[PDB]
């Protein structure tokens, strides 16, 4: 099928709420080894976000039930299901990260700052999703990797992008969240979110709906954290 | 509740 | 594996909104060749209903888009849309045949003669899934599965006529699905309205939230028809 | 509209 047919299949799967198929179609488009358009980038991001979000929500449900429940066989089954879904989610994240390192980040030119920040934010996001379910010695690495991606995406977006750009704002939001939840460092989380929010407010006249949606998310997080 | 991401 | 842990696995899958796993767990429980309790029965039916319902919703969305694209006439888009719709269709048909095999080889087969309630439940399931097959079938196979759904619905209706309460949720749901089969599959609306009003009127004389909701659904069906 | 089932 032609590339346009694959994009149409991704949109079809999104209409049918079959996000596995949407992610697979966008993965084929990525594997064509050509740079992705704005809409194609957004389709890939949304598809894999929904795919991994189903698994994250299932994992949270079962992990909560696991701690909420003297029966050893019941607990054994609950843990088996918990790590079955753990492995499913980790496989989704590994797929996304290998797509990012082999095709998307690689094909970015030295000056494709916007899409490079996009893909590095995706890298930080999926390493953070790995860190959410990682325990013990294996956690420290994935955490590190996420911090390595976000921070890089930070330095680029702070230097080459407007403060009210939705990609810079979204990266700031997810970076703040990574500092709050994964690092238990609320000081830098609040400082990051507040600096991004204030820098976007200071240039609000140069806008738009996605930008202000992300800004409202930033303020909601800041209100939750204080 | 969990913090918001986008 | 252990049966109690399999049932709690189905419950966990339901809580995690993973109905494929729920259906698999209840299928294993059924394949243990022991009769299902009322709770286990409802678990199996809910799991497979959600699975095949996701399939049916996706199929309906893609069929709508396919009719629009067919009107437009673009050959490549039409080709891809049709291929995707048929992928979803074959998934749906596989789920339906899984359910029907479970019903024929395990569930209906093992009911003793005094188990009229289980008979009505499982025969309503058989009719429902043959109707889901008929929703996507064409040509002679459509008539085939339509006849199968009619046979299952008829047998269940005559057993529930005799051994079940007019207010029972299984009887009311069977009447609802049977009238829907008459209206949407056979396109014989007079039979569908007669059956639905017969059930609705047999229910008013004898008067439990599920029965109330099924009667409300019957009334809404009659107003929409 | 589609008829309601249960
Ligand atoms: C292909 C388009 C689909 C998938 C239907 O929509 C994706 C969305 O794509 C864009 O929105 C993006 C975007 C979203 C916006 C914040 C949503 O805004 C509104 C008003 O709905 C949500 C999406 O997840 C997405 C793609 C995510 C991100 C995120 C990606 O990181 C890798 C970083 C910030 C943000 C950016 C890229 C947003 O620009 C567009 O601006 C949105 O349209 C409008 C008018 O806001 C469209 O809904
Ligand atoms: C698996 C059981 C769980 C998920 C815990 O509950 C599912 C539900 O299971 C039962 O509900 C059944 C039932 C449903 C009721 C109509 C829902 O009622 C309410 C108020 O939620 C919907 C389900 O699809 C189900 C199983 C369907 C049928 C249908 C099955 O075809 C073979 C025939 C009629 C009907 C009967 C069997 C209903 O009794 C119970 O009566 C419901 O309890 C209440 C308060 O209504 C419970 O929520």
């Amino acid at each position: 099928v032609d590339r346009e047919q694959l994009v149409q299949k991704a949109r079809l799967a999104e209409q049918a709420e079959r996000y596995d198929d949407m992610a697979a179609a966008m993965k084929n488009v990525t594997e064509l080894n050509e740079p992705l358009s704005n809409e194609e980038r957004n389709l890939l991001s949304v598809a894999y976000k929904n795919v991994v979000g189903a698994r994250r929500s299932s994992w949270r449900v079962i992990s909560s039930i696991e701690q909420k429940t003297g029966n050893e066989k019941k607990i054994e089954m609950v843990r088996a299901y918990r790590e079955k879904i753990e492995k499913e989610l980790e496989a989704v994240c590994q797929d996304v990260l290998s797509l990012l390192d082999n095709y998307l980040i690689k094909n970015c030119s030295e000056t494709q700052y916007e899409s490079k920040v996009f893909y590095l934010k995706m890298k930080g996001d999926y390493y953070r999703y790995l860190a959410e379910v990682a325990t013990g010695e294996k956690r420290a690495t994935v955490v590190e990797s996420s911090e390595k991606a976000y921070s890089e995406a930070h330095e680029i977006s702070k230097e080459h992008m407007q403060p009210t750009h939705p990609i810079r704002l979204g990266l700031a939001l997810n970076y703040s969240v990574f500092y709050y939840e994964i690092q238990n460092a609320p000081e830098q989380a609040c400082h990051l979110a507040k600096t991004a929010f204030d820098d976007a407010i200071a240039e609000l006249d140069t806008l738009y709906k996605d930008s202000t949606l992300i800004m409202q998310l930033l303020r909601d997080n800041l209100t939750l954290w204080t | 509740r969990r913090s918001s991401t986008s």
